């Protein structure tokens, strides 16, 4: 096996009645070929149900701000049209590529990536531990933009965590 | 030390014996996305 910089866990959020026991933690690993045995046995985005998530994240990182890792950090933010013109799929998984891989320099700094399904739009996002380490940030962030080809007329907006719990302001923008 | 994959390399992998038996981790947990 191929070993990862990082282990990994997958958790997966979907709607019950519970407040926030509706995350799960699925599994975790850190080879390469153990992720692509996680990720052939489960459902793309396009396939789960309306408010559900998908999230990955560093081992001992829960997928929620309050998180010790999270709690000063922010998120880098793709909305997305529910148009099948999106290639939300593959997208996800250029993401999950890109977290796994270590495409970034500052490592040390994405905490993980969570996919929201929701009615008007989805959205995929990318969590980084401090949001005023204004370096760490962008330099992820063009990493995202240059991998992830979102164009001209698209546009990744850095959020922080505080902001988010009150429409939300953003302080990046590339 | 420092691990890093390109997409290639990634992509590369997706096919593998190990890649493709199934993961190990299935707890009594009754949800949708699993792939059927």
């Amino acid at each position: 096996k191929h070993p990862l910089m990082n282990v990994w866990t997958l958790w997966y959020l979907e709607n019950d009645r519970s407040w926030e026991d509706m995350q799960n933690e699925i599994t975790s690993f850190d080879t390469v070929e153990d992720f692509w045995s996680l990720y052939n046995h489960i459902k793309p985005p396009s396939e789960i149900k309306l408010g559900s998530d998908y999230s990955l994240f560093k081992k001992n990182i829960r997928p929620m701000w309050e998180d010790a890792a999270n709690k000063q950090g922010g998120r880098w933010v793709i909305t997305l049209n529910k148009s099948s013109k999106t290639d939300l799929d593959n997208l996800w998984l250029d993401v999950l590529l890109c977290l796994i891989g270590e495409a970034f320099d500052h490592s040390d700094q994405i905490c993980g990536a969570v996919i929201n399904i929701r009615g008007k739009s989805n959205k995929i996002s990318i969590w980084t531990a401090d949001g005023n380490n204004e370096e760490a940030a962008l330099e992820i962030g063009h990493k995202l933009r240059d991998a992830l080809r979102l164009g001209r007329n698209n546009s990744l907006q850095y959020q922080l965590h505080k902001d988010t719990m009150v429409n939300v302001k953003s302080i990046y923008t590339l | 030390p420092h691990m890093r994959y390109s997409k290639v390399d990634l992509l590369a992998l997706r096919y593998e014996g190990k890649s493709r038996q199934c993961s190990t981790r299935l707890e009594l947990q009754t949800l949708g996305f699993w792939k059927i």
